[PDB]
């Protein structure tokens, strides 16, 4: 059966379901950066679960099918649109930082779920708590508002004051000119187009606000790219991190059990990530609201429950 | 709270409430009340946050104050009659006492406040369970002293619960609130029926009972705990939305829904004893309560309030915990009307 | 085919079925109110030898 | 009454069960055949009333209120139908049940034999009402013309619920039948003045008064056609309806009691006409219209004699039909233009000719032209005030001269004239609204043709 | 509590054996129509809020609905009967045995009865 | 196979459906033998048949 | 009735003002709600010992034994208060508003 309450007096234990390699571990770094080898590479040797960064149409990957839905119907926003013009009238910029937000939590809440179900240990190329670098070298850059800003922080704190932080967290440094040498290299005009301070903004984020504050939770890894690209050293390195002072040591069996049954539920885990907040840039009008809402259940396995969808090849509807 | 403490607190505060309405002592009634309080605070406290904590802290003095209160009256009738089976009172100070203590453990009037805000300190299960069994519980023991309560105070209270109600519910904006200031309204209704016919008191206690739970329910599975949190629920799955309006427009007595059946039958019994300006008051007041339903009933369903963008991933995802019985509790709270002779039944 | 037009055109018969059960239901609340069936003053006659009720 | 009330609970199935392009013909089709159907009460007797069983009664005054109903759903269907395109289907369904939903409570509210019954049906008639108004409404006031709607009809009939409880505990039965051959003289004394206030005052709420009708313009204007058309033809003929089934126990007090009500009917009626001279919506014209012809009836129902009554019955049918007629007129004019100005269009005699002749002839029914029956029942409740008192003539008068004067103000601001330069969307009228006029006006004179159909029990 | 406290009541007793003495309802009575109908939108309720085909699916669910609406309603309707009759009973046998305060009283005709006229003019 | 993850009502839950129709089946067997033996009954006391 | 029973039942309601009369301190009035348990106590057990119910004696015990229970309760309750606003006052339960 499903979990909750009856499977805990029944005895389903967390603790005793963890087997003291189930650690969370979050690979971060500036834009363009070695960080998703890393985190593979990590995730491969450690035997860990790989979940790369939380991109848009992750919601869409992890419900229904697997394909990706139209834009229209997934995000309302383009990261191509967000580096041509970052400062559009039409609320791009905040439109995309919100929904990639609400991704990484949704992201955040899954790997939670595995580790506390499965007892493996999970590999994020990013997490909620290094989000807000984006955001404030939005802000610096003047592409969003100062209440877009106060908005993200509301809904930071009521979302992701309840979920643990991560065992470790290992970020890569490279310097700028670096940065603008890979994307240089890479090709894509889009993010060819990333100004210099932009850029900057970031790894100030990081290194000023990021880095401090996780640091007091637990041991932060800092690597090169040179260190980064030798997978075998950082491995090594995590390994022998006995030390742990944050609150998993804490938690209980109780605990445990209350995180679950918050994490295995996804409309409980997104429940403030949509607040009566009427900011220009997020808020939708009825009408419109009313449009997309009846394309996505005209969408093919949407209009009614996952077991309950003829046209997708469903039976048995009326014995179910 | 671990599931084992909160299913055993749960137990306890029914146990209590069992007790009070099988005992046939005086001592044991009050043991009743006494296990009730003492199960519930916890139940009110296992969310613990500052507002939480005061919730508790009021809901807790104030029933002290009631269990005190109701203690002094059954010692002030022992001291005049030297018994202690539960019937018609033997003084007429004991009586007032027992009534007073009684109207503040059920929130009428002036007794009141603290109804809206424990209601609104707690959560939404916490205020389920609070509304639906601490109303149960002390119109059990007024229903069977009803033989002695004073006409005149009960209807007075029973009035300012209806005033006070309608007009706290008007003002409001917060789901709580507003479910808090129509308990009192039905309160009030219930007991200025009570002197006349406790069967009819029983109706309307178990149409109300029903209505709450469906209301409740619906916002539970909406999450929504404020007006506008309620007005976002119509894009992501308008089906709660109309249940609720139509859930709403039943509250508000409007036939042929089940919620016109208290007030009529409340108005026959009182007519029936040549009571007419208080039926009619009672009555037209309850115009207000009509009035904040369809005021919330034209935010969530009967409009289309503005949405957000990360309602397209709360559409993508579905609603996982089931609430058992709230089909039941909709059906029963709007399409019972043709039913209404099961009160000879009820009787 | 005939399966898939009467799988549209099944609900055409929901009213006539409707009116012929209200029908039936108005002679069956017609068949027990005969309490003065020829016993009114007006109206009442001796039975035809062929005959055993005035009305149905 | 089984075989006309289940063929409706019957419709709802059908409506929603049929494929989604294919509601608007089911339900128009099968309305069509219901209303056939409920024809059949038309056959009445001549001296007392159709007792089906102990529920269900029918008569004389009853029977063509419930053909109208069954003839307007048809009408409503047509014209949500034009207006309710772009509908999803699952809210088509909805507005089509919310129709059906609102005749059959209509049904069984002309139909009740019990007092406590017909409360609780023309109690019910409101839910439908309101949701198809405060949900289906075009403009923002909407919202504020349900409450004011809402608020005014339940403060009326609270009392007279009350009152029903009571003469039940009272007397034994609420039963029309009981309570008529049962009927006992009301002693003068304020407990029954209060008893008399109770019931006539819920009823003139309903009619609506004068001084109690602000809620008429604001549901009027503000609903969709299809609320309109029923808020007009048979929700205003619960209140008439109403008072002549329940004054037959407030007698002898209705002499004395009627002339506040009768002095506010006749001035109001000459306000109304009045009003409508000088207005500048099109909608509230006709609202007012309404309200004018009405406190007509409410005249007639006081004064209270055998020839009042059936001009009582005769009016209401008519200014029914009539009132539904225009109101779908000025709802095609609005669906052209997207305004209700009524001066904002303007040469629609030389854009639109048949239409311009429905909007004649509905403009000549709505002024009392012989020998409709708007003109008879009318003449009749003239005539019956002219026995009553000799200056109600004179206020009978001035409120023909200004009705007139008002209808044909209307026709040529509306037709007459040379048209907007500007306005280049309208397009010729639609068979379907054209079809919607015709069997809005036919009726009419055939029941012209044969007027003792509608006069009520009293003929 | 006018029929609480009845002499010979056995305490939470639905239908005690005098019960039996009385007609049964008919499978058919409108009332357990009326129930079952309630029983079947309760599962078309169910099938919506959990976002299923309204009329198609769980057929088992709506069946166990329409079942157990029409059982709770049988026996509640077995429970109204015999109160209304018990009722009446008691009634009756008061008038029975208070004839001093439920006396018969001498009919005279309209011909005799002397009522007043009111003309509306 | 259209979904990525199974969903939880995939496949019917047998279980339950036996026990619901069971459950109906024995409900409507029960209200007939009761319905059955108080017409009975009622016939006795009454003296009827 | 004698002036003892009068004594007690004045002392009650002196006790019970003084609950419905908040000063500054939660405890204090928790102390007042302790008095009026008191004055039952002492009112009961007067009573019943006057009258030589004997089987009435247990329950005096059954009271004072729900009395300190409500006061475990009330002392639970002061204790998470003054943990959350530093000071056991009654004017920092002020943020539900009736
Ligand atoms: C197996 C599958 C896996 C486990 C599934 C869950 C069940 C596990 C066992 C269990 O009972 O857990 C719940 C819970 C333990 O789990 P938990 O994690 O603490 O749940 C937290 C929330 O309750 C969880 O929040 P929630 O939203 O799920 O709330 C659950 C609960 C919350 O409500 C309650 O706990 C009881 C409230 C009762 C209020 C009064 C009801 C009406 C009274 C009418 C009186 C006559 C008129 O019920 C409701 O919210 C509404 C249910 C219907 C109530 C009305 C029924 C009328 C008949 O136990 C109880 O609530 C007590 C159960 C026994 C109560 C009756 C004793 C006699
Ligand atoms: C039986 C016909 C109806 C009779 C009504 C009479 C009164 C009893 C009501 C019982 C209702 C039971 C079902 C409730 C849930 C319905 C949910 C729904 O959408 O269903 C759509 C469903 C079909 O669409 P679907 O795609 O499957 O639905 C998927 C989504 O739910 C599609 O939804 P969506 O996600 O697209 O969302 C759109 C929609 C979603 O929301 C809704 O559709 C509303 C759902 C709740 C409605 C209210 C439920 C009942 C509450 C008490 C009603 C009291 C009525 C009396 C008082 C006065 C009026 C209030 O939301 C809106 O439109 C929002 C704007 C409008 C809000 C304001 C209006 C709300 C309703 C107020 C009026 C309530 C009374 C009429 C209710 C009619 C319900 C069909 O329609 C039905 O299931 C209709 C019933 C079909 C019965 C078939 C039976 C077998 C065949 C015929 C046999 C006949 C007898 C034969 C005898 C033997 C002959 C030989
Ligand atoms: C279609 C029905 C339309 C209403 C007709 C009412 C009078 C006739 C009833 C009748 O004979 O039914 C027997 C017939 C089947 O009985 P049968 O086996 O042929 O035997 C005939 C009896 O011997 C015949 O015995 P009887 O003539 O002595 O009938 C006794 C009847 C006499 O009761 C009355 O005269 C009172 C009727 C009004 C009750 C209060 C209505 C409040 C306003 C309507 C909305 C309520 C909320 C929805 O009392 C009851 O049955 C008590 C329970 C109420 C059942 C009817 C509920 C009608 C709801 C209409 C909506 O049942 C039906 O035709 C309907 C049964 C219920 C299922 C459908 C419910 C309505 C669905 C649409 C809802 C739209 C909203
Ligand atoms: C603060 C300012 C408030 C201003 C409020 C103004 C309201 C005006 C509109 C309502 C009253 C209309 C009165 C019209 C004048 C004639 C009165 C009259 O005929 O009186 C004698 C009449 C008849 O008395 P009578 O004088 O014919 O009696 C003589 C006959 N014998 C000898 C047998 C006694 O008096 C009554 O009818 C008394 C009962 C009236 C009950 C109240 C209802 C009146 C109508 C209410 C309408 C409400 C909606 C409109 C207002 C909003
Ligand atoms: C629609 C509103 C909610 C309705 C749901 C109510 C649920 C009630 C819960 C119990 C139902 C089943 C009970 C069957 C077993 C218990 C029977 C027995 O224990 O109780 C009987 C009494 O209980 C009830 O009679 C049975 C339940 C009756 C509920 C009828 C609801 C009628 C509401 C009107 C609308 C119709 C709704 C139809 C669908 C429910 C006899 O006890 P008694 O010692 O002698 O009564 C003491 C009360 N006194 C002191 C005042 C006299
Ligand atoms: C001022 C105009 C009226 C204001 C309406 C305010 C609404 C609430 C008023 C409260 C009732 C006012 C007194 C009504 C008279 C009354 O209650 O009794 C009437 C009479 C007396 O009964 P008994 O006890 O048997 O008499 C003793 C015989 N030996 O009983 C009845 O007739 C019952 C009828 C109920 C009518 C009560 C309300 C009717 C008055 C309102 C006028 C019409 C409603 C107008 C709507 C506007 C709302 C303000
Ligand atoms: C899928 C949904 C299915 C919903 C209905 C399911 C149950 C249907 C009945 C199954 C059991 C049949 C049975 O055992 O009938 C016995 C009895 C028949 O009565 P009878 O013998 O004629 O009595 C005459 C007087 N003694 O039976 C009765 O008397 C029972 C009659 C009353 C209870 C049923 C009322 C009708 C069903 C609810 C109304 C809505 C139905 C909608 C159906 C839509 C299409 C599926
Ligand atoms: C009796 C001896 C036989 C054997 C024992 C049977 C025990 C009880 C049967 C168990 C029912 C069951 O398991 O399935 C319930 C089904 C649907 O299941 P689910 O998927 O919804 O959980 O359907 C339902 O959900 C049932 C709906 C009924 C709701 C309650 C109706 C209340 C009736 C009276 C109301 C006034
Ligand atoms: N919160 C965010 N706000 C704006 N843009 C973001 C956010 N998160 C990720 N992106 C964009 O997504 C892209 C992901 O690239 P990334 O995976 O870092 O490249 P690489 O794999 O080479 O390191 C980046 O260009 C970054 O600008």
């Amino acid at each position: 059966l499903q979990y909750g309450p009856l499977a805990f007096v029944l005895g389903e234990r967390t603790t005793r379901k963890l087997t003291e390699t189930s650690k969370v571990i979050t690979v971060d770094g500036n834009i363009c950066s070695g960080k998703g080898r890393l985190a593979r590479e990590i995730a491969e040797k450690l035997g860990l679960r790989h979940f790369p960064e939380a991109g848009i149409h992750y919601a869409d990957s992890t419900t229904g099918d697997g394909k990706p839905l139209d834009v229209q119907l997934s995000g309302n926003c383009s990261l191509e649109k967000f580096y041509d013009d970052p400062k559009s009238n039409d609320g791009n910029s905040y439109r995309l930082q919100s929904w990639l937000y609400a991704s990484r939590l949704l992201q955040y809440a899954d790997a939670l779920e595995h580790l506390l179900s499965t007892g493996q240990g999970v590999v994020l190329e990013r997490s909620i708590y290094s989000d807000f670098v984006f955001l404030e070298a939005m802000y610096r850059q003047g592409f969003i508002r100062k209440q877009c800003v106060e908005h993200y922080n509301e809904v930071k704190k009521v979302t992701a004051c309840e979920y643990l932080p991560p065992h470790v967290v290992v970020y890569v440094d490279v310097p700028v000119p670096e940065i603008q040498s890979r994307i240089q290299k890479k090709g894509n005009p889009h993010e060819m187009k990333i100004t210099a301070a932009y850029l900057q903004d970031i790894e100030n984020a990081y290194k000023k606000t990021f880095l401090p504050e996780m640091s007091e939770k637990c041991e932060v890894l800092q690597y090169s790219a040179r260190e980064a690209e030798d997978a075998e050293k950082v491995v090594e390195d995590i390994e022998y991190l006995k030390c742990d002072k944050g609150p998993w040591p804490d938690q209980d069996d109780r605990t445990f059990h209350r995180l679950r049954m918050l994490v295995q539920n996804k409309l409980e885990v997104l429940n403030y990530t949509t607040i009566p907040v009427y900011l220009p840039e997020i808020t939708i009008g009825a009408h419109q609201s009313d449009r997309v809402f009846q394309k996505f259940t005209e969408l093919p396995g949407r209009k009614y429950s996952p077991g309950y969808n003829e046209d997708v090849g469903d039976k048995w509807i009326w014995l179910k | 709270m671990n599931p084992i403490i909160y299913t055993t607190l749960i137990m306890t505060v029914m146990s209590g409430t069992m007790l009070v309405m099988i005992s046939s002592h005086w001592l044991l009634i009050w043991i009743g009340f006494e296990m009730n309080l003492l199960a519930m605070i916890p139940v009110l406290m296992k969310n613990f946050n500052p507002r939480a904590t005061e919730a508790a802290t009021k809901y807790f003095l104030t029933q002290a104050t009631a269990s005190m209160m109701l203690m002094m009256a059954i010692i002030i009738n022992l001291l005049y009659s030297g018994q202690w089976t539960i019937t018609k009172m033997f003084n007429p100070v004991a009586m007032t006492m027992m009534t007073m203590a009684l109207a503040m453990k059920l929130g009428l009037s002036p007794f009141h406040f603290w109804v809206p805000e424990v209601t609104q300190g707690i959560s939404l299960q916490a205020g389920l369970l609070l509304l639906t069994w601490q109303k149960l519980a002390p119109l059990s023991v007024l229903c069977q002293i009803s033989q002695s309560i004073n006409p005149n105070l009960m209807l007075t209270m029973a009035m300012l619960s209806i005033l006070i109600g309608g007009w706290g519910g008007l003002n409001q904006t917060q789901l709580r609130k507003i479910m808090a200031y129509s308990s009192i309204a039905h309160m009030g209704w219930m007991t200025a029926v009570l002197p006349y016919n406790t069967t009819m008191t029983i109706l309307n206690l178990l149409i109300y009972i029903t209505m709450t739970l469906a209301m409740f329910m619906l916002l539970i599975h909406s999450s929504a705990t404020t007006t506008l949190s309620l007005s976002h629920t119509w894009n992501k799955m308008p089906v709660i939305t109309s249940l609720m309006m139509v859930t709403l427009l039943s509250m508000g007595g409007l036939p042929p829904l089940s919620g016109f059946m208290p007030k009529w039958m409340i108005i026959q019994e009182m007519t029936k004893n040549e009571s007419i300006i208080m039926p009619t008051l009672m009555a037209m007041t309850a115009l207000l309560n009509l009035y904040f339903y369809m005021r919330l009933a034209y935010s969530s369903s009967l409009t289309m309030f503005p949405s957000t963008n990360n309602m397209k991933m709360k559409w993508q995802f579905e609603h996982t915990k089931q609430m058992k019985l709230l089909p039941t509790m909709i059906v029963l709270s709007t399409l019972v009307l043709p039913m209404t002779p099961a009160l000879s039944s009820l009787n | 085919n005939v399966l898939q037009i009467v799988r549209d055109h099944w609900v055409h018969i929901l009213v006539p079925v409707g009116f012929v059960f209200g029908c039936y239901l108005d002679r069956r609340s017609d068949e027990k109110l005969t309490a003065f069936r020829n016993k009114s003053l007006l109206f009442k006659r001796e039975l035809r030898p062929n005959e055993e009720v005035t009305w149905k | 009454m089984l075989k006309i009330i289940i063929p409706t609970t019957m419709l709802l199935p059908m409506t929603w069960m049929s494929k989604h392009n294919m509601i608007w013909i089911n339900a128009t089709v099968h309305s069509l055949l219901i209303s056939l159907i409920s024809l059949s009460l038309l056959n009445q007797l001549g001296e007392n009333s159709l007792n089906f069983s102990l529920t269900f009664f029918s008569d004389s005054l009853s029977a063509p209120l419930l053909v109208l109903t069954t003839w307007l759903l048809p009408l409503m269907l047509m014209a949500s139908q034009s207006h309710l395109s772009k509908e999803t289907t699952t809210r088509k369904k909805l507005y089509i049940t919310m129709l059906i939903l609102l005749q059959l409570f209509l049904i069984m509210t002309f139909t009740a034999t019990e007092l406590i019954l017909f409360y609780i049906l023309f109690e019910a008639t409101l839910v439908p009402t309101l949701i198809i108004i405060t949900r289906w409404g075009n403009q923002t006031e909407r919202l504020n013309a349900g409450l004011y709607f809402l608020f005014y009809t339940l403060a009326g009939s609270l009392p007279l619920l009350v009152a029903l409880v009571y003469i039940q505990n009272t007397t034994g039965s609420l039963n029309f039948l009981i309570i008529h051959y049962w009927s006992h003289p009301l002693s003068n004394s304020w407990s029954n003045i209060f008893m008399w206030l109770a019931c006539i005052m819920a009823f003139m709420v309903k009619m609506p008064l004068y001084g109690l009708h602000l809620w008429l313009p604001k549901a009027h204007v503000e609903a969709p056609i299809a609320g309109s058309m029923v808020l007009a033809a048979v929700l205003l003929k619960l209140g008439g309806y109403g008072m002549m089934r329940i004054t037959t126990i407030l007698n002898p007090l209705t002499n004395y009691m009627a002339y506040p009500f009768l002095m506010l009917s006749m001035w109001g009626m000459i306000m109304t006409s009045s009003i409508c001279l000088r207005q500048t919506d099109l909608k509230s014209l006709i609202a007012y219209s309404s309200v004018s012809h009405m406190a007509l009836v409410i005249v007639a129902i006081m004064i209270q004699t055998p020839w009042s009554f059936m001009g009582a019955t005769a009016l209401m049918i008519a200014h029914g039909l009539t009132s539904s007629m225009l109101f779908c007129l000025a709802n095609t004019n609005y669906e052209r233009v997207h305004s209700r100005t009524m001066i904002l269009a303007r040469g629609l005699q030389t854009l639109l000719p048949l239409m311009a002749t429905w909007w004649l002839v509905a403009s000549l029914t709505n002024l009392a032209l012989p020998p409709s029956i708007n003109l008879i029942g009318e003449l009749f409740i003239i005539t019956a005030s002219f026995s009553w008192s000799n200056i109600t003539i004179i206020l009978m008068g001035m409120n023909m001269m200004i009705t007139a004067l008002y209808s044909l103000y209307m026709l040529i601001t509306t037709q007459r004239g040379k048209y907007t330069h500007h306005i280049n969307n309208i397009k010729p009228s639609f068979t379907r609204e054209n079809a919607l006029m015709a069997l809005h006006i036919l009726p009419l004179l055939l029941l012209t043709l044969n007027p003792k159909m509608i006069l009520g029990p009293l003929y | 509590t006018m029929m609480s406290g009845r002499p010979g009541r056995v305490p939470l007793q639905f239908l005690p054996n005098e019960a039996r003495s009385l007609p049964p309802p008919k499978l058919t009575d409108p009332r357990l129509v009326y129930m079952g109908f309630l029983g079947y939108c309760s599962g078309l309720i169910d099938n919506a809020i959990r976002r299923r085909p309204v009329v198609s699916a769980g057929l088992h669910r709506q069946l166990l609905y329409v079942t157990s609406f029409v059982f709770f309603g049988y026996y509640l309707l077995k429970r109204q009967d015999y109160m209304y009759a018990l009722r009446d009973h008691d009634m009756f046998a008061y008038v029975k045995s208070h004839p001093e305060d439920f006396p018969e009283k001498d009919k005279k005709t309209y011909g005799e009865i002397l009522e007043e006229f009111h003309p509306v003019r | 196979k259209f979904y990525i993850r199974e969903p939880p009502h995939g496949s019917p839950d047998w279980l339950k459906v036996g026990l619901t129709l069971g459950t109906s089946v024995f409900l409507w067997i029960y209200l007939i033998k009761q319905h059955k033996e108080d017409v009975l009954e009622y016939k006795r006391r009454n003296g009827l048949e | 009735m004698p002036l003892v029973y009068m004594n007690i039942i004045m002392a009650f309601a002196i006790a019970l003002a003084g609950l419905l009369m908040y000063r500054s301190h939660l405890m204090s009035s928790l102390l007042c709600l302790e008095g009026m348990m008191l004055s039952l106590f002492i009112m009961s057990t007067l009573i019943i010992l006057n009258t030589h119910f004997t089987l009435a004696n247990m329950m005096p015990i059954i009271l004072l034994v729900f009395a300190a229970c409500e006061a475990a309760l009330g002392l639970s309750l002061l204790v998470m208060v003054s943990n959350t606003y530093g000071t056991d006052y009654v004017q920092n339960l002020n943020l539900l508003q009736c």
